[PDB]
């Protein structure tokens, strides 16, 4: 599976840009599509989203008005139509693919980013913003929510993500048990409502970078602020 | 209330119901058809696990299955018609013939369902009765007082002694249909030739006249 | 003497309140709809709000009522009366399609054209009522008679559809269940014309015939009243009830 | 000599009756005569499944006894959410002439086949959003009746051949092949422990298998006509058979027996299905007068009756927390009854 | 030749059996001891019923 990004560069305050993710390798159609943006050194942050066939779209509040996001399922391709850029939304775009059923696992696959430059909500907290570790050593992490993840039906909407340097975040946990595929078995995520933890038992290299969390109950999706783990 | 996956899993269900409407649309204008015959009868060449064939006749699809028996004719249980085959040159296997069509007539779960019955080969018979070596009273007794009724529609260039071969194997087939049927399915015969090219136009009109029927019970002129 | 009559929509009326209870439920709910058990819904519909008026005369009798209301009520009782004597023009018409192409009445046809002419019958049935008893408050005098030139249309429609089915049923081959064709199609045509009708010719004629303007309430209207109520409890039976009994 | 080889059937043909009578001392009916009768059992539907165009065949339940599947003769297999009637896959098929159903134990596969003569695996759980076909299985020569998932690789399979056979997946090759039967073989059910199994054929017969043998242990004969649905005990120790001459019976393993019959006098139709329940008390039977009925499996009276459909039932399951139960129908319809 | 039916009775008819009456009890003492677990049997309340 492949998602491939373009345009983005330099624009003038006031000005407008489109943005272009071309897709390859799965059945476009039946997936759902997101854009998520990061700061030059700050977190992520969500921007909009586009349902299967066409029929929900949902914005953020800092771009409502200005935005626009559409498709085209023949040519496999996903837009995003800007105007009135200001200086706040110089940073890097994400194009993220995910699917809704029972069972299912949303947030799978991140494409790589281009970079722009122009010249009530649930929050959520990770305390911790660095940790020194040592190989062959266990580690935990903690994020917190504002009000209770858990809902009637029994389920816990509550995710975790790794982003390795230089590269872009990948899926280790959904629904706050469990396991991705392709993740080894080391990883472990528990908790109750309103109070969340992560397991790494036995760690080695190739697992240092941020860690973080967000909620699926309520639009729009919120995500913490990060936690480092260095050698 | 409903959580947000739990409301983009409903959208998704509507999709798969709105497709599976129109494969069902495509489906209803779509006449099915079974072909049954034991051998020597030529079911292949009528209409010029299971194998398939398919034509069309004033803009009207068909297509038509051939299975090559008590316990999966259940599954035919809606088709529109069956097409029955017979061998009519060699008089040794009608009784077995004869045998074969009273038990699907008969049969439970097929009282609703007409037959085109095709009684094959009628250019072998001719030869037969002509030559005089083999007659027919010898396997049938009751020809002898048979003759042909008073409504001998019997086409131009045909010898009486031919007629009358052909009229008798006929009723031994509308006898069955007629017995015990209630009158809720019936029989329409043919004869063919294996060089003719007019039974396709033939099946197109007797199943217009098979829905006509199911038309004026369903709304209950009868 | 209008105590009898009174009485005598009174026992008539009450059957088709029982008769008709039954199927817009059991068609409602219980069974599938066809492309024509839809027209016989609409038509059953159409013959609950026509009696429903017809009881609350014999309460409304007893006490008085205002004659500048006592019109307002008339002038909506023929609302429903339209719609149920259109219904059955539509019914007429899509059995001689039904014989007359077959193969396309099952295969090639669009699922929802029985609903879609349905409410456009609702909304001319409405137009044409309203122009009848002298409801012309809002050129009077002068467009009295467009409302007979509806009820003579659809009494063309019905003979000419029904006529025709019986054609080519006859020039067939060999049509046994024949007994049960004559009977049938005899049967609707002189309950529509002879029981049905009468009431619709007399809201739209009622002023040029002048000759007393008192007298020919007791017995034409009573009369008139009497009969086209029991156009109404004679369909259900007529329609839905002898296919049940069929099988 | 050919006559020899006969006389010797006769001879051991008639050991094992008299084996069977010495064996017979008391009744089921009179040593149960003295417990409580289980009362009068009142269901009601609580879902209706709405979506199929045509006649239901088959359906088979997931182990999470949340999902199921279901096979229709319109070409289309379909997985169900039971608790919010909501539709997860909905999967097209090249032959339109299916008759079984099968759902794996872990969820990956589910498989189907009918009058193509083909079993058909699909996997459910890969990338790219889509169910596709896995494997084909050939080499019967008559229809499929049934099919049950042994393992993640392993499938047990019977046709119209009167034969049964075992098959591994990956290699696409039958491991053993069962013979015995005289006529086709209608349905098959696997023991708890999955190292035996029983089937019944239209010759009236009932047989017990070993997977890993491939022999035949015992046979049973009792009805009068041909066999269409079979199904274990919770136990591992019985089993009970329905046939078209109106009747239920239940055999015993480790006496050779047959131990009750379930009959009434005005029940003329066969039998299409059977299903035990949770600890085996009440014994469910579908049947071609339009509904099913509830015996009590210890006493043989009748408890209930489920009548919804406007159709024959064709199929029946219990979920195996023993919380519902669902039918399906030649009128397009699935029903949760509980 | 018919030596393959004749020796398939033999592998059958020779083996263990056990009386009727222990077979019916060993039924009846399965049905009793797992009596108050399906919920068919014993209704559930509304609280704990999925459907
Ligand atoms: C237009 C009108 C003028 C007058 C002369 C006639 C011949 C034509 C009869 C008419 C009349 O009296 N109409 C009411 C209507 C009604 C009352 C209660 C419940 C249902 C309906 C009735 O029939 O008693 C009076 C109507």
């Amino acid at each position: 599976v492949q998602l491939v990004e373009s345009g983005g560069g330099l624009v003038q305050p006031g000005g407008s840009r489109k943005l272009s993710c071309s897709a390859s390798g799965f059945a476009f159609s039946s997936f759902g599509m997101h854009w998520v943006r990061q700061a030059p050194e700050k977190g992520l942050e969500w921007v909009a989203y586009i349902s299967s066939g066409s029929g929900t779209i949902y914005y953020a509040d800092t771009v409502k008005g200005r935005f626009t996001i559409s498709r085209d399922d023949p040519k496999n391709t996903l837009f995003l139509q800007m105007t009135s850029l200001r200086s706040e939304d110089t940073a890097m775009y994400y194009c993220v693919r995910s699917i809704y059923y029972y069972g299912s696992s949303p947030f799978d696959f991140w494409g790589q980013g281009t970079t722009l430059t122009v010249s009530s909500d649930i929050v959520m907290t990770q305390a911790t913003s660095s940790v020194p570790v040592t190989p062959g050593e266990s580690v935990s992490i903690s994020c917190r929510s504002s009000k209770s993840l858990l809902h009637s039906n029994g389920n816990t909407y509550l995710y975790w993500f790794l982003q390795r340097p230089g590269q872009s975040p990948q899926l280790l946990i959904y629904r706050m048990s469990n396991l991705a595929s392709g993740v080894p078995d080391r990883f472990s995520g528990s908790g109750s409502g309103t109070a969340f933890t992560l397991t790494i038992s036995r760690l080695e290299a190739e697992d240092v970078g941020v860690y973080y969390c967000m909620q699926h109950l309520e639009y729009p999706l919120t995500f913490g602020a990060g936690t480092k783990l260095e050698l | 209330t409903v959580s947000a996956e739990d409301k983009a899993a409903a959208e998704r269900s509507k999709m798969i119901d709105k497709n599976l409407r129109e494969d069902g649309e495509k489906a209803r204008r779509t006449l099915r058809l079974l072909l049954l015959g034991a051998d020597n009868s030529g079911k292949s060449t009528i209409v010029k696990g299971i194998f398939e064939t398919k034509f069309q006749v004033d803009k009207v699809n068909f297509h038509m299955f051939d299975v090559g028996r008590r316990k999966w004719i259940q599954c035919f249980n809606d088709v529109t018609a069956i097409i029955f085959v017979v061998d009519s040159s060699d008089y040794n296997r009608l009784q077995e013939a004869l045998n074969d069509f009273k038990s699907i007539w008969n049969n439970r779960w097929l009282r609703t369902i007409s037959v085109i019955l095709f009684l094959n080969k009628q250019d072998l018979l001719a030869e037969k009765v002509l030559a005089g070596k083999s007659k027919i009273e010898d396997y049938f007794p009751e020809f002898a007082r048979y003759t042909t009724p008073e409504d001998a529609t019997p086409e131009p260039g045909e010898d009486p002694r031919v007629t009358r071969a052909k009229y008798f194997i006929r009723k031994e087939f509308v006898d069955i249909s007629t017995a015990s049927g209630d009158g809720r399915h019936i029989c329409y015969p043919h004869f063919t030739c294996a060089v003719d090219t007019e039974n396709a136009r033939r099946i197109f009109n007797d199943c217009k006249d098979i829905i006509l029927q199911m038309n004026l019970r369903e709304y209950n002129l009868v | 003497q209008t105590l009898s009559f009174t009485v005598l929509t009174c026992i008539i009326s009450l059957v088709g309140l029982t008769g008709n209870a039954v199927v817009l439920w059991l068609l409602g709910y219980r069974m599938r709809r066809n492309a024509v058990s839809i027209y016989i819904l609409n038509l059953a519909a159409a013959d609950f709000l026509f009696l429903s008026f017809q009881i609350i005369r014999l309460p409304l009798r007893l006490i008085n009522i205002s004659h500048l209301i006592r019109k307002i009520l008339v002038s909506v009782m023929t609302f429903p009366y339209f719609t149920g004597l259109s219904m059955l023009s539509a019914i007429s018409t899509e059995r001689c399609l039904s014989v007359l192409w077959p193969i396309w009445y099952r295969c090639r046809r669009p699922t929802h054209l029985s609903a879609v002419v349905c409410v456009l019958l609702w909304g001319l049935s409405l137009l044409f009522s309203m122009l009848e008893w002298r409801f012309c408050d809002f050129w009077c005098e002068t467009s009295d008679f467009i409302p007979v030139a509806w009820l003579i249309f659809l009494c063309v429609v019905l003979c000419v559809s029904s006529l025709v089915l019986l054609v080519r049923i006859l020039c067939g081959s060999r049509k046994m269940p024949l007994t049960r064709l004559y009977v049938t199609i005899l049967l609707t045509v002189l309950v529509f014309l002879l029981c049905g009708l009468p009431f619709g010719i007399l809201g739209a004629l009622i002023y040029r015939m002048h000759l007393n303007l008192e007298v020919l309430y007791c017995h034409v209207y009573l009369v008139c009243m009497s009969l086209s109520s029991l156009n109404s409890s004679a369909n259900p039976i007529i329609y839905f009830f002898v296919g049940s009994f069929r099988q | 000599e050919l006559d020899q080889l006969r006389q010797e059937a006769e001879q051991l043909k008639n050991q094992i009756r008299d084996a069977r009578k010495a064996c017979a001392d008391a009744t089921l009916s009179q040593i149960t005569n003295n417990i409580d009768p289980v009362g009068r059992i009142q269901m009601r539907t609580r879902r209706t499944l709405r979506g199929h165009l045509a006649k239901i065949y088959a359906m088979h339940w997931g182990t999470d006894s949340r999902l199921l599947v279901s096979a229709s003769q319109d070409g289309k297999l379909i997985i169900w959410d039971s608790y919010t009637t909501n539709k997860v896959h909905a999967i097209p098929l090249r032959s339109s002439w299916v008759m079984t159903c099968a759902y794996a134990p872990s969820g990956n596969y589910v498989a189907c086949g009918g009058l193509d003569n083909i079993c058909s695996i699909y996997n459910l759980k890969t990338r790219e959003g889509n169910v596709r076909v896995s494997r084909e299985l050939a080499g019967h020569t008559g229809y499929l009746s049934c099919c049950r998932f042994l393992d993640d690789n392993q499938i047990v399979t019977s046709s119209g051949d009167t034969t049964c056979a075992l098959w591994d997946i990956e290699t696409g090759q039958q491991t053993t092949t069962f013979t015995g039967h005289t006529g086709d073989v209608m349905s098959l059910s696997l023991a708890p422990d999955t190292r035996l199994f029983v089937s019944g054929a239209c010759d009236a017969s009932a047989k017990l298998w070993d997977v890993r043998e491939g022999m035949c242990r015992q046979t049973f004969t009792g009805h009068e006509s041909d066999i269409n649905a079979i199904c274990f005990f919770p136990n591992g120790n019985a089993f009970a058979t329905g046939s078209d001459d109106a009747t239920c019976r239940l055999f015993d393993l480790r006496a050779d027996q047959e131990l009750m019959t379930y009959s009434h006098d005005n029940i003329i139709c066969g039998i299409t299905s059977v299903s035990f329940s949770k600890s085996g008390r009440l014994l469910l039977a579908g049947y071609d007068d339009f509904n099913c009925n509830v015996w009590d499996a210890l006493k043989a009276d009748r408890a209930g009756v489920l009548a919804g459909h406007d159709n024959r039932v064709s199929c029946l399951g219990v979920t195996d927390d023993g919380m519902a139960v669902a039918t399906g129908s030649w009128d397009s319809f699935l029903k949760i009854w509980n | 030749q018919a030596r393959k039916l004749v020796e398939q009775l033999k592998m059958e008819a020779n083996i263990d059996r056990i009386k009727v009456s222990k077979a019916a009890a060993d039924l009846m003492a399965y049905c009793e001891a797992h009596a108050k677990e399906d919920p068919l049997l014993t209704p559930v309340p509304a609280s704990e019923n999925p459907f």
